[PDB]
Formats: structure tokens, C-alpha cells, sequence
């Protein structure tokens, strides 16, 4: 255990003497003991970057190195909890210290007092490899599996019987003397090993028609969204968390302003899980950092969250990870880089910003876990540049590695259009890989319908100059038909009410049916126009009401409504003649 | 041989560490760093002095300490180890296999930096390459031994074009008239800063059509250590030139993204704290890029050849950015992609006006291709320029002032962008491309084709519409 | 408008380059004064 | 079509790798039997002489306690300190004057260094 | 005609066993040669 | 050294209409041809070396492509000298230092070329000197200065770059040789901003 004394104090930088043998990036206790990090070694001297305020320290005070780098505790007890940037439970901190976060406080990420229902799944004499399953612990309706640490091999000597135990109980003892507990530690800056990474051939169902159809994201893919004020980003994120494929949701704040973080903290506990009657928080992990918290926590929150997501998918689930604002994390990284007097690259950012962003975003994917079961991580990180300019370096670096971009727009929200994703600016790169899955599980013609809808929207957007210069009534029959078809599409397919009981979530079948109905009505209207029918007569047909109410129909009762509407669409045109 | 361990470690900070008693370490040598946990890292000696020798660690320096860390020498010069059996394999940026297959048996070990080619030993490139793309084949012909980078944007499909060129590349020796046997054709594919999606797309593209049989892949991911991005082009070019100049292969080298390589170079230079450049890039960036690009060419007395098609993305479509600006100063031309054609849905969205091939004059003509190649290239360029001028004139004063010639050129330009460029996924041959070119050249009057000679008119001016 | 935008970006690049050069010179003088105060012993 | 060609190629590659690994294992096991030969003291003395030659000014030489009596005579003539180390099996290590530079001479290290160079010779001997 | 992979599988097995038998001829000679070079 | 420097009064016929008419250069003068990549500096300099009325041509490939030197080496022996019968390559001296060749040798290349041109002028001829790129020489100077840890002036260049350029360009001019006869040197240097 390396121990030293303070030699020199200058700002947040502390120089310690007598620290020979200290490892490069260990965590140190500085003072009576503030948490620090070694960043430089020179002879018997080690440079320590103290996370918190160093006022009051004196030369000659002890310095103790813990001997391990920054790491998180992975085990039961993380769900339904709120953590800061370096995995400190905020509720117990509030209980111990009150309304303020006093410096030098120490708490454990996992509660050491709670008792869990152990259930072994291994027998003495059995060989165990890294990533294998040792037991089972119930946690809020989930089957929490105790996993061997990835770098542990051996054979089981003894196993404890089923009962009540704490996370510190050595449930399994190996024949080499190793003791395996209900939890283990993992460095946040090392990706967890995998057997193999699979190809993105399965979709990540968001529950929103526009995102599920026009700009899909594959299971294990990466997406980025802007964060302009007044665009309703929070409700979109909450709907995504409520209606996603993921069994576990991980939310990272990483340095947002205080009031927005307060809103997020007070809104999720009131959300309800669609799959049951309980709140959504029973399968959600919250990481919250305000802009006045220490910069190191803000910088490490992203890695802590992605490591927790990696652990939860290693248990064999699907995890959706949402980074609230990567711009704040980039600002914290820039500040830390400036603390080291590194040469700025472009607009003050360090030259390795793109490398760090890529290292964070490349942990996502659908992989075969070391236990042989399938898991995935989906990352949806929001970028909110100051001023909304897309030429800002963080946005440029992000758009070069993400697979999707859902451009939220305030203009659409101004005219009461939700969820307000601009279809002109948004794009996706997972369509070609997902086409076979669409053919297999939705319909054989689904790509054709999607392309037809996109082409109709493109043609509608192409005419916006004339309809703005001379007005809609000055157009021909085909132009008016195109404009009205685009309006019907916008008002009945892209639009969606998140607060509605049944309209909140839409499956692929309902979207396919709506698209087919719209295309069939467009074909019938064009045929009627070709037969000399007036545009006003077409715009007054009663089946348009049936089409408009389609998105408010229940999921189980939808097929009958769709069949009746399809029959009425062909009846209304042919019978009238 | 024996093993020497240096434990006089004195100072570790960032990516650098100092060894004080290592006078035996040569400049630029490759070393091995071992810590107390048994993990072994890599390093390179960037500076050697009597007081100490400066070593730059390849990976992160986490876990190092001044007590148990030791440094050992691997070799004075970085050697790769190559063999003819590398074909069909798949290696990462450092050269280790990643397809799961057992390691190869090296026939020889060669330095990865290479040596400059003697200008006396070089010869002029003379033979063309059929890429299967009409715009490249007719107007910007690619010659064996050329460096022809492609300038792309953010969302433009550079990867698809690269894969299509790799699939459709042929030498066409029968058109040379000599009728000699077909020479072997190989593809060396180096990838830098590639995500999992792009890696999967490339692997599927190579495995679908069986092109992996004659190809060697160097694939470096985005999460890989930074230094691996630097070494990947050097390994790829070492293998390519070894094959070309010791087995008479015709090698095509494709670099996925030079922007990532430039970013890695800037990061390393900033870590070493050199003199900055225009936008933070190291001042010696031109020399570093030259030491990679200049390795391509042809050598007198040998049948092999090396051809390079670098791929890079211009930041914000800025042609004056340091990366494309310095790349242009080295290569023999460039192929530029157009966002307007992408919005029109044209594929491949290649803009012919800002594109150029400096070696086209020598690689086309009688014996090499059909003897009308240069004339038709000039004629299509002139006609497209006139069409663009008419288009820009229309967008100001209206369509009313167009003469019959002007509207004929306008419709010719429209048909040109609809047929010649927008080929989709067709593997158009040089004969098919020339036939299409003549087909839309028939849209103009005979007396309006001033550049084309009278011999080719009538011989090929059949006044036939496009058969597609 | 495009000409004004090009002029603006050119001016921004020039200012950023000058700022970077000044920062490098500051680091150089700090390094050299440290070297002098260290070698003076 | 190319699938069969790739399959036969990887079968041949796996066969070559397996036989090369078999040769490597046989050689490694043969090296483990060297100390039982009567020439073990001579070869270990030669290795120690080579290590000391490679490291001028070495202050000490360390080896196996079983091999320490073998090199006791060589220690006296070379005029350096000697000490034993059980973990240093089938080898001998030289310590520099400052104690920061070490020169190691062991059979396994030499095999690991020279295997890459000798792989081509082994392959051309096995397959002509 | 989809069962044409059986011929290639049989050829792969035959060539693997032929390579093994061919290389087994000089196993001791190769071991002695490499041991002579490794040893001083 | 030279006896005396005269005033240029005869044109240096480059063989190109625009250069010979709108912006002529006199024998013993200096000209600079800057431009971005792909503009045609090398082609113009090759045309000057192939058609000018200079008795001897010295070509300096300061840090430029090797293919351009190979093209000269292959083509020039086939062409004919306009001023006198015989192949053109007997009129030309080449200094080749490609981009991948060592950086520090570019300055030596430039100085060697200018010294050879001065010698051939001292023999009494009219020599034309072409520098393929002086920006590479400036970059080599910047790198060498950065190794010395000197203070950069702007864009990393050493503060004495202008003095070096002035000294190099001052060597041109129509002079009276020490042997008592007339000769001249013309310098055309390309820049790559
Ligand atoms: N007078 C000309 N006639 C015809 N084509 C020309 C002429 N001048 C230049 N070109 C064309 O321009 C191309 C580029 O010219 P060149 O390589 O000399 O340019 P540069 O300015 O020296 O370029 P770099 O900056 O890359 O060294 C030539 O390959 C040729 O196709
Ligand atoms: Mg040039």
C-alpha cells in the first residue's frame, strides 16, 4: 500500500513525495481524504489531480493511493437508483449530509445492508469461465444473474445454499482460494470483452411511426438528435423510454443545467411502465450531474453509464442508453484538457475529441455475450450546440460515426406538429440492412410502400415555392391533389399524440396498413382526376374521416377497421362513377 | 539472440516515458514495455540522448509505475513479414490476423517505411484501367501506376463507390492488341477509423461476389489505438509493393479515409508538441503524406504495378481545407463528388467539371483504347460546359431567350446527367460507355461537333438513340 | 450572401490561426524560462 | 463456387499450422530434457559466458541453485558476484553495474526469438 | 445440384491428410535442425 | 563574382503567347508563378524548358513529384533543341529531389542548381533556371528551425526566410563575366500557397 505526504499545493494540483511504485492512473486519497487521480510520475514524486476543492490543505498531510483506477461496482441494487458522475447514490448522501453535498463524504454504490434471495445454479467441481452465470437474484421483476468476472477462471470448490445474503457474501469459493461475491468492479475506460459482434439486421422499435418507418435504427445502432428549446425533446425521450424494446433504460445527464435536471428527476418517478402497473423507474438507472458539480464527475459520467449498460446487456438483455447532452461533456473535456496546458486543435477543443467520441459510441452493438446469450446496447445521444449551428466541431465529429440523425425542429412544434421531427433534414443508414427483416416480419412490399411515401413527401416539399407565391387555389388538379395528399400524410401518419391512451404506441402492422390505405386513396383520387372528377368533390369524400381516425384505433381491433376502410376506399370511387 | 531489459524508468507523463540508461537503443527502434501485471505494450524511440531516451507508448499508459516497469528491445527497424499466402486473409491495422485463421509463415521481413524510388528506375505509366464507371473511364481515365484520390463529403456514398470500383476493376489486355496472357490482379484494402457498420458492409460486399479470393484486407477500427491508424497504410503499401515487384502482380490499393489518418497524425504531433500548422495539423504533414502516396508507380524492367485510389472526406465541402489541399499537391488528379447530383438522385454523384486526370493523355489512344477516346472526351466536356452555361443563363433571364442550339444543348445536358452519369450499379464496359457517349453525341448536329475528327464521324456517328 | 459567408469564414480562420500562434509562443516562453531556471541550479 | 476453394485453402492452412505447432511443442519438450544430459554444465557455462560478454561491466550473475555450483568456477575467473534464483530455470541472467540493465540468456527466450526466423526453414524442410 | 459441396469437403479432408502424411516424413529431421540452430 | 551587371534589354522568349505579349520577362530578370494545385505550374515550366531560347537549361525539382522528372528523362532525348540541331536533353541539367527523399536536401538542391547556373553563365552562355517549388524549401527551413527551437515569425516560418529568398533571387541578371564577355541567368520560381 503506497503512502506519501503532500509536498506542494497549487490550485487543484497536488504533488506528493515518497510515492515510489504508485501506478499510473490509480485513485488517491489526499488530505485527512479527497479523491484524486495520478496523472504524472517522476522519481518519488506523483502528480495528483484532486476532484474537489483543495482549500484548507497543508503541506505534510498524508496521501494514500488505493491502487486501482476509476471503476464502478456492478451487481444487484443499481435499478431504481440515482447516481452522480462517479457512482455515488444521491439519496443516501442527502440522508447523511442534508441538502448540500459536503466534500470528503464517502458512500457505497451498492447497499451493503439489503438482503437478497440467493439461488445457486452451479455445483461443486464445475469449471467456470469468465462471463458464466453463477446464480439468480430477484430484483423488481427482473432475473438478476450473478456473473463471473470476465478475467476469472477456475473450478467451483463450494457453493452456499439458497437463502438471504448481502452483496459482500462470498457465495462461491474457487479451488485456488478466489472468493466470488454478488458484485465485482470494472474499470470504466475498458470495454467489456465479447465473444463476437453481430451485424445490424434487426430493428430497434421506437414506437413512433416516423422514426420506426422513415428513419429506422437497428438493434444496437447509434442515433443522434438536436436539442433546441421548445421542440418537445423531453416528452419524446420519455415516450422512447416507455415504449422501446429495451428491458433496461440507462439515462445520463452529464452536466446539464440545474432546473432541467430537476425536471427530469421529478418526471420519471411519475411515469408508469406500459408493460405493468408499476413505475418505469424499476428498470431505469439515473445518472445526474449539474453544471456546478466537479468536472471529473461530468467527464466520467458518460463512461460510467455506458459501462453499466454493457454490464446489463452482458446479463443478456437489451439496453437503451440516452446521453442527454454530449456538448456539455465535450465542454468538460475541453476544460480538463486546458488544465493540462495541451495545445488546442480547433475552436479550443483538444485534438483527441473525435477519438474519445468514437471510443464512447463504438461500445454500442448487438453481441454474443461470454455466456453465449444475445444482448445489445442502443445509444441515442443528443447534441445541443450553442446557437444551433451544425458546423460546430462536436456535431461534425458525431455525424461521422452515428448511423441515424433525427433532426428535431422548433418550427414544426410552433405549428403544433408533434413529435416534430423534420423529415427534410433527417436521414438513416440502416434501411438496406433492415429490408430483409421488413420483408420477413411486416410484408413483402413494405420497402416499396415506404419509398412511395417518401417520394410523395419529397414531391410535396418540392412544390412549396409555388404554393407560397400564388397560393394553393391557383394550381392545377394534379398539384392540388399532391398538396392535399401530403397534408393527409402529415396529419394522419407522421403526427402522433404521446399523451393519448392508444395513439402513444404504434406497431409496424398499423403503420403498414395506414401507408397502404393512403397510397390506395391516392391512386383512386388520381384515377378520378383522370376521369374528369373535380378536386373539390374528391376533397369532400367521407372515407377521409375513416382514414383520419385510423391512428386512434386499438391495436387488436385494427385489422377489421383496416379491412372496412379498404373496402370503403374502392367503393367510394367506383360506385359513384 | 539474447534479451536486454532496461529498468531505469525516470519520468512518465501522457504518452511519453523516459529511459535513462539505454544508450544501446537506436533511434526509431521498436521496444516492448512490460508492467508488474505481465501485460506487454508497444513503443517507439522518438529521441535518444546520453541522459535518457524518449519512448512514445502505442497504447494508453494506464497501469505503469516507476518500480516494476521494464523496457526491452524488439528490433532496430519496424519489420512486417510478408508472404504470397496473405491473399484472401484479413488482418487488422497492426498486421495480426483477425479472421480467426492461424498466423502466416513469412517468406521475408521488410521495413514498413520503405525506400524512395530512384527516378531513373521509374518509367512512364502507359496502360489504362477499366473501372466500370463511364465518368471515370471516358473523361478521367485511370492509368496503371497513378494516384487518383476521390473527394467526398459527409453523407455522400464514398464507400459504395470504392466497393464498386474494387468489384469492377479489370485490366482489359485484349484491347492492348498484343494479346498476351492476362496478368494477375490483386486488391490491397486498408481501412482507417472504420465503424462496425462500415466494416460489416465491406465484409459482406467482398464475400458476396467472391472478390475476397484475390484481396488482402487491413481493417483498423475506430476504437483501436491511435498509432494503429498510422501504421496501416504503411503495412498495406509494403505488402502491395512486395507483391508487385516480386511476383509480377498488378495491385490496386484503396484507402478508406485519409481524414482519420490526418486526425491521428495531428493528435500524435500535438502529444509530441511540435510546431503547429494551418489548422493545428503538424507542419510536416506534407512530407508524411508524400511518404505514403509516392510509393505507387511502375518500375522499368518489371511487369508489376501499384495503383492507389485514396478516399477522403472534405470537411464542410471546403476544398481549401489543409487535408484535401495537401492531398491535391501530391496526387495526379482528383475525382470530386457533387451534392447537387446526390439531391437529384444521380449515382455515382461524380462532378466531371472539377475532376481531372493528369496522366490521361498518355494512357489512351490507338493500341491502348479506341482511337476516338480523347476526341470524344473533349467533345462531351465542351458540350456539358455549354449546357451548364445555358442552365445558368436560364436561371436569370428565363427560357424565352434560348436559341434552338441553346435548347438542344440544354436537353443534351439533361439526357447526359440522366444516362451517362446515373448508371446505378451497371458494370459498363469501355465499349458500352463509348457507345452511350456516341449515342447522345448524335443528339447534336454533325457540324456542331467541332473537336471530333471527320474520320470518326460517319464511322461511329450512327445517329442511334440509347438502347437502354 | 455566399460571398459574405466566405469572407466571414476566411476572417475567422485567420483569427484562429493568430490565436494559436500566440498560444504556442506563450508555451515556448514558459518552457524556456523553466529550462533556464532549472539549468541555473 | 469460391466457398469450396476457401474451404480447401483453410483446411491446408489449418493442417500447416497444426503440424508447425506440433514441431514447436516437440522442440520445447526437448529443451526441457537438456539439463539431464551430461553436457548441461558445459552449455550453461557457455550461456553464462555469452551473457557476460553481451553485458560489459556486469556486477553480478544470477542462476539456478542447482546450476550455481556449475558456474562457481566461471564466477571466480570472471571476478564477479554470483547468487542463486530458483525461478531462473534453464537459463542465466546478468545484472549490470548500476542494477538497472539486465541481460537474460535462457533456452525458452532464444527459442521465442528465433522461431519466427526459423519458421520458413521448418516449412521448407517439411514440404520440400 | 446444391449438393456439390460434398466433393469439395472430401477433397479438403483428403488434402489435409495428405499434407499431414507428407510432413510426417521429416518431423525428426526438422526438430533436429531447429534444435541445432537454437542451441549455441 | 562578376565584372559588372548590365541592364536587361532583350526578351526571354518563353514560347507562350500570353507570357511573351502581356507580361514579358527580359533576359536576366526574375519571375514567380504562384497558384493552387492543378493550375499548371509544372506544365508551364516544362514548356519554358522545351521552347525557350536559352543556351542551357537547369531544372530543379525541389521536393516535387518524381513522375515529373521521369517524364522529362523519358521525353527530352526524343525532342530537338530549337536553337541547334541535336536532341534536347544535351541542353538540360536536372536536379531531382523528390517529395519522399530527405527533407533537408531541398535547400542544397536549390543552392546547387543556382551555382551550376552561375557557372554556365560564367562560361558566357545565357542560362535559364527553373525551380519547381520554393514552398517546399521554405517548409524544410521551417522544419530545421523547429528542430533548433527558434522563435517562429508567422505560420511557423523562421524570421530569416525573406533574406534567404532575396539572396537566392539576387543571383540572376545579365552580367559581364570576369573573362570579358556577356552572359545572363534567368530565374523562374514556382510558389504553392
Ligand atoms: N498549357 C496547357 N495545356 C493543356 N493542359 C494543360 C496546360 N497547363 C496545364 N494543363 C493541364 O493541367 C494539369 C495540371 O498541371 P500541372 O501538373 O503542371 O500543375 P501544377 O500547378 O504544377 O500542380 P501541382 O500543384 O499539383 O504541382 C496538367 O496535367 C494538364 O492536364
Ligand atoms: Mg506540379
Amino acid at each position: 500500500m503506497i503512502q506519501g505526504v503532500i509536498q506542494k499545493i497549487a490550485g487543484p494540483a497536488v504533488i506528493a513525495k515518497g510515492m515510489l511504485g504508485a501506478r499510473m492512473y490509480d485513485i488517491c486519497k489526499v488530505g485527512e481524504g479527497l479523491v484524486g487521480e495520478i496523472i504524472r510520475l517522476d522519481g518519488d514524486t506523483a502528480f495528483v489531480q484532486v476532484y474537489e476543492d483543495t482549500s484548507g490543505l497543508k503541506v505534510g498531510e498524508p496521501v494514500v493511493s488505493t491502487g486501482l483506477p476509476l471503476a464502478v461496482e456492478l451487481g444487484p441494487g443499481m435499478l431504481n437508483g440515482i447516481y452522480d458522475g462517479i457512482q455515488r447514490p444521491l439519496e443516501r448522501i442527502r440522508e447523511k449530509t442534508g441538502i448540500y453535498i459536503t466534500r470528503g463524504v464517502v458512500v457505497h454504490a451498492l447497499d451493503r445492508e439489503k438482503k437478497w434471495a440467493w439461488t445457486p445454479m452451479v455445483k461443486p467441481g464445475d469449471e467456470v469461465r469468465g462471463g458464466m452465470v453463477l446464480g439468480t437474484v430477484p430484483e423488481f421483476g427482473f432475473t438478476h444473474k450473478i456473473l463471473v468476472p470476465p478475467d476469472v477462471r477456475g473450478r467451483v470448490k463450494e457453493v452456499k445454499p439458497a437463502g438471504e445474503y448481502t452483496v459482500e457474501e462470498p457465495v462461491v469459493v474457487l479451488e485456488d482460494g478466489t472468493e466470488l461475491k454478488m458484485y465485482h468492479t470494472w474499470p470504466v475506460r475498458r470495454a467489456r470483452p465479447v465473444q463476437r459482434k453481430l451485424d445490424p439486421n434487426t430493428p430497434f422499435l421506437t414506437g413512433m411511426r416516423i422514426l420506426d418507418v422513415l428513419f429506422p435504427v437497428a438493434m444496437g445502432g447509434t442515433a443522434a438528435i438536436p436539442g433546441p428549446f421548445g421542440a418537445g425533446k423531453s416528452v419524446t425521450q420519455q415516450s422512447l423510454a416507455k415504449w422501446s424494446n429495451a428491458d433496461v433504460v440507462v439515462y445520463v445527464g452529464c452536466g446539464e443545467r440545474g432546473n432541467e435536471m430537476t425536471d427530469v428527476l421529478v418526471e420519471f418517478p411519475e411515469l408508469t411502465d406500459p408493460k405493468t402497473g408499476g413505475p418505469l423507474m424499476h428498470r431505469t438507472v439515473l445518472i445526474a450531474n449539474t453544471s456546478n458539480m466537479p468536472v471529473a464527475a461530468r467527464e466520467a459520467s458518460i463512461y460510467v453509464g455506458v459501462t453499466i449498460a454493457e454490464y446489463f446487456r452482458d446479463q443478456g438483455f437489451s439496453v437503451a442508453l440516452m446521453a442527454d447532452s454530449t456538448s456539455r461533456w465535450a465542454e468538460a473535456l475541453r476544460e480538463i484538457s486546458s488544465r493540462l496546458e495541451e495545445m488546442p486543435a480547433e475552436e479550443g477543443y483538444p485534438p483527441y475529441l473525435a477519438a474519445r467520441l468514437a471510443a464512447f459510441y463504438e461500445r454500442a452493438g448487438k453481441v454474443i455475450t461470454l455466456g453465449g446469450e444475445e444482448g445489445a446496447v442502443t445509444i441515442v445521444g443528443a447534441v445541443s450546440p450553442p446557437g444551433g449551428d451544425m458546423s460546430e466541431p462536436v456535431t461534425q465529429s458525431t455525424l461521422r460515426i452515428v448511423g441515424a440523425f433525427w433532426r428535431l425542429d422548433a418550427s414544426l412544434a410552433f405549428r403544433r406538429h408533434f413529435p416534430a421531427i423534420n423529415w427534410n433534414g433527417s436521414y438513416s443508414l440502416f434501411t438496406s440492412a433492415l429490408d430483409p427483416w421488413y420483408r420477413e416480419n411486416v410484408a413483402e412490399d413494405y420497402p416499396e410502400l415506404r419509398d412511395a411515401i417518401s417520394e410523395l413527401l419529397q414531391r410535396e416539399a418540392g412544390l412549396q415555392e409555388i404554393v407560397q407565391l400564388v397560393g394553393p387555389d391557383a394550381l392545377q388538379d394534379a398539384e392540388r391533389l399532391v398538396i392535399e395528399v401530403g397534408r393527409i400524410i402529415r396529419e394522419d401518419f407522421l403526427q402522433q399524440n404521446a399523451y393519448h391512451e392508444v395513439d402513444a404506441y404504434c406497431s409496424m402492422k398499423k403503420a403498414y396498413g395506414i401507408m397502404k390505405m393512403i397510397l390506395a386513396f391516392y391512386k383512386e383520387a388520381e384515377a378520378a382526376i383522370k376521369r374528369g372528377v373535380s378536386i373539390d368533390e374528391i376533397l369532400q369524400l367521407p372515407v377521409l374521416e375513416r382514414i383520419g381516425r385510423a391512428r386512434y384505433v386499438s391495436e387488436e381491433e385494427f385489422p377489421a377497421y383496416f379491412e372496412e376502410a379498404m373496402k370503403e376506399i374502392q367503393g367510394a370511387f367506383k360506385a359513384l362513377a | 539472440l539474447l534479451k536486454k531489459e532496461y529498468t531505469g524508468i525516470t519520468y512518465i507523463s501522457g504518452p511519453l516515458l523516459f529511459v535513462e540508461n539505454a544508450k544501446d537503443l537506436a533511434y526509431g527502434a521498436i521496444v516492448d514495455i512490460k508492467d508488474g501485471t505481465g501485460r506487454v505494450r508497444g513503443g517507439q524511440v522518438i529521441e535518444v540522448s546520453e541522459e535518457y531516451a524518449v519512448i512514445q507508448v502505442f497504447e494508453e499508459t494506464t497501469g505503469l509505475d516507476l518500480a516494476t516497469t521494464s523496457v526491452s528491445l524488439v528490433e532496430d527497424v519496424a519489420r512486417l513479414g510478408v508472404s504470397k499466402e496473405m491473399l484472401g486473409r484479413r488482418f487488422n491495422g497492426i498486421g495480426k490476423p483477425i479472421d480467426g485463421l492461424p498466423p502466416i509463415t513469412p517468406e521475408k521481413r521488410l521495413p514498413i517505411t520503405g525506400l524512395p524510388l530512384n527516378p531513373v528506375a521509374r518509367r512512364k505509366p502507359e496502360q489504362f484501367i477499366q473501372t466500370g464507371i463511364s465518368t471515370i473511364d471516358v473523361m478521367n481515365t485511370l492509368v496503371r501506376g497513378q494516384k487518383l484520390p476521390i473527394f467526398s463529403g459527409s453523407g455522400l456514398p464514398a464507400n459504395e463507390i470504392a466497393a464498386q470500383i474494387a468489384r469492377q476493376a479489370t485490366v482489359r489486355p485484349d484491347l492492348s492488341g498484343e494479346g498476351e496472357k492476362e496478368e494477375p490482379f490483386a486488391v490491397v484494402f486498408a481501412a482507417m477509423g472504420i465503424t462496425q457498420r462500415e466494416l460489416s458492409y465491406f465484409i459482406q460486399e467482398f464475400e458476396r461476389t467472391g472478390a475476397l479470393s484475390r484481396s488482402v484486407l487491413f481493417l483498423n477500427k475506430a476504437d483501436d489505438p491511435t498509432i494503429e491508424r498510422i501504421l496501416t497504410p504503411r503495412m498495406a503499401l509494403t505488402v502491395a509493393e512486395y507483391l508487385a515487384f516480386e511476383h509480377d502482380y498488378h495491385v490496386l490499393v484503396i484507402l478508406t479515409d485519409m481524414t482519420n489518418y490526418c486526425e491521428a497524425l495531428r493528435e500524435i504531433g500535438a502529444a509530441r508538441e511540435e510546431i503547429p500548422g494551418r489548422r493545428g495539423y503538424p507542419g510536416y504533414m506534407y512530407t508524411d503524406l508524400a511518404t505514403i502516396y509516392e510509393r505507387a508507380g511502375v518500375v522499368e524492367g518489371k511487369k508489376g504495378s501499384v495503383t492507389q485510389i485514396p478516399i477522403l472526406s472534405m470537411p464542410d465541402d471546403d476544398r481549401t481545407h489543409p487535408i484535401p489541399d495537401l492531398t491535391g499537391y501530391i496526387t495526379e488528379g482528383q475525382i470530386q463528388l457533387s451534392r447537387e447530383l446526390h439531391r437529384k438522385g444521380i449515382y455515382p454523384p461524380i462532378d466531371p467539371l472539377p475532376s481531372l486526370s493528369r496522366l490521361m493523355n498518355n494512357g489512351v489512344g490507338k493500341g491502348k483504347t479506341r482511337e476516338d477516346h480523347k476526341q470524344v472526351s473533349d467533345q462531351l466536356y465542351s458540350a456539358y460546359a455549354n449546357g451548364v452555361d445555358i442552365r445558368k443563363l436560364v436561371a436569370i433571364i428565363g427560357e424565352d431567350a434560348l436559341t434552338e442550339n441553346d435548347r438542344r444543348y440544354l436537353q443534351f445536358a439533361d439526357a447526359f446527367e440522366r444516362f451517362f452519369i446515373n448508371q446505378g450499379q451497371q458494370n459498363r464496359s469501355i465499349e458500352e460507355s463509348l457507345q452511350i457517349a456516341w449515342a447522345l453525341l448524335s443528339m447534336l448536329p454533325q457540324g456542331e461537333l467541332k473537336r471530333i475528327s471527320k474520320d470518326h464521324i460517319g464511322k461511329y456517328y450512327g445517329q442511334k438513340l440509347e438502347e437502354i | 450572401i455566399p460571398g459574405i459567408r466566405a469572407q466571414i469564414r476566411f476572417i475567422q480562420q485567420v483569427l484562429e490561426q493568430r490565436e494559436r500562434e500566440d498560444t504556442f509562443r506563450l508555451k515556448r516562453i514558459k518552457g524556456k524560462i523553466e529550462a533556464r531556471e532549472a539549468e541555473e541550479e | 463456387e469460391s466457398a469450396g476453394e476457401l474451404l480447401v485453402a483453410t483446411a491446408r492452412t489449418q493442417a500447416r499450422g497444426e503440424v508447425l505447432e506440433e514441431v514447436r511443442r516437440r522442440v520445447r519438450e526437448a529443451l526441457e530434457a537438456l539439463p539431464q544430459k551430461p553436457e548441461w554444465p558445459e552449455v550453461v557455462r557457455k550461456l553464462a559466458l555469452e551473457a557476460l560478454e553481451a553485458l560489459p561491466g556486469a556486477k553480478a550473475l544470477v542462476a539456478n541453485p542447482e546450476d550455481l555450483p556449475h558456474l562457481e568456477a566461471l564466477a571466480r575467473e570472471r571476478g564477479v558476484e554470483l547468487q542463486a534464483e530458483p525461478a531462473l530455470r534453464l537459463g542465466v541472467r546478468a545484472v549490470g553495474a548500476e542494477g538497472k540493465t539486465q541481460v537474460e540468456n535462457s533456452l525458452l527466450a532464444r527459442l521465442d526469438r528465433a522461431w519466427d526466423a526459423l519458421s520458413s526453414k521448418v516449412a521448407q524442410a517439411l514440404w520440400g | 445440384t446444391e449438393a456439390l459441396l460434398a466433393r469439395y469437403r472430401e477433397r479438403a479432408e483428403a488434402e489435409a491428410k495428405a499434407v499431414r502424411e507428407k510432413a510426417m516424413a521429416r518431423l525428426d529431421e526438422a526438430v533436429a535442425l531447429v534444435l541445432k540452430e537454437v542451441l549455441p
